[PDB]
């Protein structure tokens, strides 16, 4: 079918069909253009109009121009070789290495696993990131999210957690760019390239790269995640695969919807949100997920504006995750890397009857103490401790110790800490954390618990600090 | 002459687009009816306009078109209702999710009904034992009693709801058809993995026997889960018109109104207050005043709701939580500072309330935690006051001893619902000052051994405490022995 | 006359009239429903199209529906035979006990008095609630109003003040409940009747009941209150008699507007109200009055949206009132009841002209220490109270002992409190604190004041605590 462009808006192009209107969803190819220009079909206005989003900048575009109808929604290249390839919203290689040569093709747009398609397995995922680990442990197949305001850590934390995780990951890969910086897709694949997850050579690569970054329009930044998730969607049901998949930044994804929302048309819901946040959120959040069939494990960087968790935004998102990371600008200032705060973070494991009872009491140990430390807070701000009790000054000495052994080198943070990144042991948490509880280290100066692996490591600095 | 399509009884789409249809037609349409989509869609009909109807749609809009034929039902929304669902778990409209086979529905029952009024209910007096002696003892919870879980993501609010809902079995495995409570349990803009999750926990248990589940999931329309609420109430209100007993937990109310305000703005109706429809209270009220105990001449059957909502920052004074805290019959509000501090359920004593009191307990319970509420909450202040020992007398020196001690008998573990016998023998022994010399820390040891070991040797006086349902002169002279001598030994 | 519907959206219905449109204020009847559905018009379109607000739910009703216009406002039965008795928004009785035989009828919309109809005398209404009687007294044929946000207490007082003052009360007392809890209608009902206020068999009723719950349509609760005015300006001036008026909640009135108004097409005044909102609350307050015909003494429940008294509801109802009992969550969260704020609730009687000095000068060094101690509480908080002077740690003593003097055990909430109900009388009350203040008791403890009536109880408790 062709239609004719009647309206032109930014992102949001509206064209007329005479026969044949084509359904919701649908994407259209706008004719007379160098490079292709996908529509994709938002709804139908009546009178035989459709208002649609393009995918790609809309300049040049003229009213009365001829639009095709694709006859279905965004498809794309699935299957194994989109490993070790860079990919479009519209699935067409960006990595200057020919056609993504597929047996399949997959619409982006898919309902998500039924009931009955769920799965209940809870396994900890270890991360080898103490604070992580010890308070709000991640799980295979599960939905991990990092929560964190403009440069806190959010993807030198995913970076860390590709390294640690991703690099010895027996199965497939997809990270997924949406809406951040192109310098990093580049810094990533380049990356990935050298350590051989992505193999030029030979058809080895473990990883599938699809990007849709901060210089899309809009409605590009709209879609990208969905492709992403669609080919892993593939390696789930279609080879019962165990994959992993990173998406920097998902926030970036409801920020493009609210981009298009006004010019769709809508009455604004709060703080300039589409009313349909929440939905988009879901019918989208819900395909990321694991089921009978395949594992997703997913860690999701979740960008949160002006620092504010009560936004919109990153407040909707809570729900969707099993394990959550919320990182702090606070606690990053003071220097503490990665910057978790202990008492905001959780994870749905964190049950005795999961993570066995000592890991279980040593973590609510943890969290108890800070609690306490920051009760204290409020007096120890106008009057510092002297009028502070002995025993109240212990829990301060403890709780400072305690804060400082959470932080910890990242290999992928070496050139900033100034010091070789540690990858600790899961035993090795529970047991460092349960002896500075139980006193064992109440001689140790705090400094000598700041940027270390183990607590073996912490005694040592404290010999060195002499 | 086919006469299929006129316009009285169909209609057709002029427009369609994030669930709302703009149908043409539908001449005889009546406000709040369902019609059908060519596609097998069902919507519902909230806007009757002078040129156009404007059709709220249960399910993906992407199968409706420009065009499409939409056909009258003559019927306003319903849902099946009754024993057939138990056990089972169902959408927001009634069909099935657990792919266990079709309903064996015989009855059927408007999602909206007025709640009943004034003449046919009787005042709340049968208790519904949670099985947290925090709440059974502190913010009891009768039959007919809409009581709010409100608290910060995380803070444990589920919890509660699934500790009751697992507490019931007690009574439902028993012979007793009036202390049986049948459950519901509503989960609303939830995910489907953590549903699965708690339908497992909830077989496993063996509590899905009694219990019905609709679920209205994160990616489900925003009117089904909208709908959602309503259509568990009717459910519920079957056992409550026949004389049967039954509990609803609304998982959450807050994600509800998210979808209400979706729907409703994309139906052009005037964002008001914090961007919700003027009428987010009516939403609200209208569905929890059906939670009701009806007087012996209607069944003397029952409805009890329990409604979640989730606070921000722990703000509670907040305009969606008060308005919410103004409609049901008191509150259990669970703070993250309590919760990390070790006190769960992070139960705030203080701001929780229960508005049928003492009428909705026992007299055994009632005799031990008669006045325990306002002692706590009087116990906290002080505790605060002397965050700084101001030369201190005793009174209060006293006061500080019990709060603490009772602070860590309301503590509790997840799971494990106790019998109202067990919480008697165990919140006595604080309240009567045998525990006040015991090291707070050695308090919730000190209740794992005692209650095994009443539990164990004497079930004769939880038998009779349970049985008469007070705590009669003897037992209460057989219980301080009990205690007293155990203590000791206990302290050795 | 008769319309067609044309349009259904909630609440609000638009009606199209062929010939004669109905006035706005007009009820009109819609035909073919099982139960009676009325539409009270609301504003005048053009092309002979009325918008209306519905009396009730708007389901089935359909395009093209036929409604008669009533020719004139909801008129409902008022007179003694409405005592003891259950009605509806638009007079229908509600409690299954037969008609309303009224000789009389009246339309729930009409003028406030004039000016010239104004009455001043001023007599204090002794309540033997200790905080209200000793700093913000009643007063007899005043407008009275509670104020407090979600679960504070504003109910449980008025449900202490019906026993302390209703129940003793010889004239009549209406009830209106406006979008308040269905369950506390059938608790309050079924209290009056075993108590007697209400008798079923014979004519000794002593309070007629009016009920437009929260499981209503906007347009029920924008009305009820209305009805329910309206069946008290009866016994005030067809009767001339000393009324007493329940309203529990007011505020349930203002937010029926608030819910219809964007379909009524307007833009929203600030925080989401109606831009009517004080003119709609003035031509209602104003005919809630006492007059030279007869006597009315209102006790209104008040809303808090959010526990923000600056809302634009509650924050406009101050001036309706001549004593105010502000109720608060800070207060109750420590186990105070009543909630009231000892320094935020007023009386236009608090006057040593009126009250008396012994009376005014308690309240007011009640008050002074209460504040002074206000002040201190921050700062104690973090420098300690080391540092004081014994000049000021005694006002924070007799202040917490005075505090908690002001709670008190009600006999409408022993079921909360485990506690017998207290009355004081307002000496005992004056003399109490007169002597708190004093000095005359910095000896007991604090506790000893906690949840008592009477100072002798204080002084008793204390023994009791002695060990």
């Amino acid at each position: 079918t062709t239609g004719r462009i009647v309206a032109v808006i930014g992102a949001v192009v509206d064209v007329q069909f005479d026969e044949g209107l084509p359904p919701i969803l649908n994407a259209l190819e706008v004719q007379g253009r160098e490079t292709r220009l996908v529509l994709e079909v938002a709804q139908h206005l009546g009178e035989s109009t459709v208002r649609t989003i393009a995918m790609d900048g809309t300049e040049g575009l003229v009213r009365g121009q001829k639009v095709l109808d694709s006859g279905a929604p965004i498809r794309i290249p699935v299957g194994p070789e989109t490993l070790g390839r860079i990919m479009n919203v519209i699935g067409e290689p960006i990595d200057e290495r020919g056609p993504i040569k597929t047996k399949q093709f997959a619409a982006i747009h898919a309902e998500a696993p039924e009931f009955v398609e769920m799965s209940v397995e809870q396994e900890i995922l270890v991360t080898g990131i103490k604070v992580v680990d010890l308070l709000a442990p991640y799980a295979k197949g599960g939905k991990i999210g990092l929560f964190g305001g403009a440069g806190v850590g959010k993807t030198v934390l995913i970076m860390e957690l590709i390294n640690n995780v991703a690099k010895a990951h027996g199965g497939y890969s997809v990270f997924a760019g949406v809406g951040e910086r192109t310098r990093e897709g580049n810094d990533l694949y380049h990356e990935m390239i050298e350590s051989g997850v992505i193999n030029l050579k030979d058809a080895t690569s473990k990883v599938a790269l699809v990007y849709g970054q901060m210089n899309e329009p809009p409605g590009a930044r709209a879609r990208v995640a969905l492709t992403g998730l669609t080919v892993a969607e593939y390696f789930r049901d279609q080879e019962g695969q165990d994959v992993l998949l990173f998406i920097d930044n998902i926030f970036r994804f409801t920020q493009a919807g609210s981009e298009v929302s006004a010019l769709l048309g809508r009455i604004p819901s709060a703080v300039g949100y589409q009313p349909t946040l929440a939905t988009d959120m879901g019918t989208m959040q819900e395909r990321i997920t694991t089921t009978k069939k395949g594992s997703i494990t997913s860690v999701q960087a979740i960008y949160v504006p002006a620092d504010d968790l009560t936004d919109p935004a990153p407040a909707t998102t809570f729900a969707h995750l099993d394990a959550t990371t919320v990182l702090s600008r606070a606690i990053a200032e003071l220097g503490i890397y990665p910057a978790v705060d202990p008492l905001d973070s959780t994870s749905r494991i964190m049950d005795p009857n999961i993570v066995g009872s000592e890991h279980y009491d040593v973590a609510r140990g943890v969290q108890k103490i800070l609690q306490d430390y920051k009760s204290l807070q409020d007096i120890i701000a106008i009057l510092g401790m002297d009028e502070l009790s002995e025993e109240d000054k212990l829990t301060v000495s403890r709780a400072r110790k305690i804060q400082r052994f959470l932080s910890q080198p990242f290999q992928v943070a070496e050139v900033f800490t100034g010091h070789l990144g540690k990858l600790v042991p899961l035993k090795e948490t529970i047991k460092g954390f349960q002896q500075i509880l139980a006193g064992e280290y109440d001689h140790l100066p705090e400094q000598a618990f700041y940027m270390v692996g183990p607590i073996e490591e912490a005694v040592a600095k404290a010999d060195k600090l002499a | 002459a086919d006469t299929s399509v006129d316009l009285e009884e169909t209609g057709r789409v002029l427009s369609i687009g994030d669930g709302i249809a703009r149908v043409h037609g539908l001449r005889n349409v009546q406000a709040e009816e369902m019609v059908e989509f060519s596609s097998g869609l069902k919507g519902m009909s909230l806007n009757l306009e002078p040129d156009n109807v404007g059709v709220v749609v249960f399910g993906n809009d992407k199968l409706i078109k420009e065009g499409d034929i939409v056909k009258r039902t003559g019927a306003i929304v319903d849902v099946p209702v009754g024993e057939e669902l138990l056990g089972r778990v169902v959408d927001a409209l009634g069909n099935a999710i657990d792919g266990k086979g079709p309903i064996g529905s015989k009855a059927r029952r408007r999602v909206g009904l007025k709640a009943p009024g004034i003449i046919p209910r009787i005042s709340v007096r049968e208790p519904m034992q949670t099985g947290i002696k925090a709440v059974d003892s502190l913010v009891p919870i009768g039959r007919g009693q809409r009581e709010l879980i409100i608290g910060d993501r995380q803070t444990g609010k589920t919890s509660i709801a699934i500790d009751t809902i697992i507490n019931q079995k007690r009574f439902n495995d028993g012979t007793d058809e009036k202390k049986k409570l049948y459950c519901i349990y509503v989960a609303i803009g939830q995910k489907r993995s953590t549903v699965a999750q708690l339908v497992k926990r909830l077989t496993d248990a063996d509590a899905m026997k009694y219990t019905i589940v609709v679920s209205a999931t994160a990616s489900d329309a925003a009117p089904l889960q909208y709908l959602a609420p309503y259509s568990g109430c009717s459910m519920g209100e079957y056992f409550r018109d026949n004389g049967k007993h039954a509990l609803i937990i609304y998982d959450d109310l807050s994600k509800q109104a998210v979808a209400y305000r979706q729907m409703s703005l994309l139906l052009r109706r005037p964002p008001g207050r914090e961007a919700y429809p003027g009428d987010v209270f009516y939403l609200h009220s209208r569905l929890l005043e059906r939670a009701a105990k009806m007087n012996d001449a209607f069944g003397g059957g029952s409805l009890t709701a329990l409604p979640v909502i989730e606070t921000q920052a722990g703000d509670v004074s907040a305009y969606i939580p008060t308005n919410v805290i103004s409609i049901t019959d008191g509150q259990i509000f669970l703070e993250t500072e309590l919760f990390y501090k070790g006190i769960r359920p992070a139960i705030n004593v203080g701001l929780s309330v229960s508005r049928v009191g003492s009428a909705a307990q026992t007299r055994a319970m009632k005799q031990v935690a008669g006045t325990m509420k306002l002692e706590l909450a009087q116990y906290r202040e002080v505790a605060a006051f002397a965050q700084f020992g101001s030369d201190l007398d005793a009174a209060t020196q006293q006061l500080l001893s019990r709060g603490v001690r009772l602070t860590e008998l309301l503590k509790q573990g997840q799971y494990s619902p106790m019998a109202i016998e067990e919480q008697v023998a165990v919140i006595y022994a604080g309240v009567r000052g045998y525990l006040d010399k015991l090291e707070p820390s050695k308090i919730t040891k000190f209740e794992n051994a005692f209650l095994s070991h009443v539990i164990s040797q004497h079930q004769a006086l939880l038998s009779k405490i349970r049985t008469d349902g007070k705590i009669s002169e003897e037992s209460d002279a057989k219980l301080k022995e009990i205690v007293t001598n155990f203590l000791a030994g206990f302290e050795a």
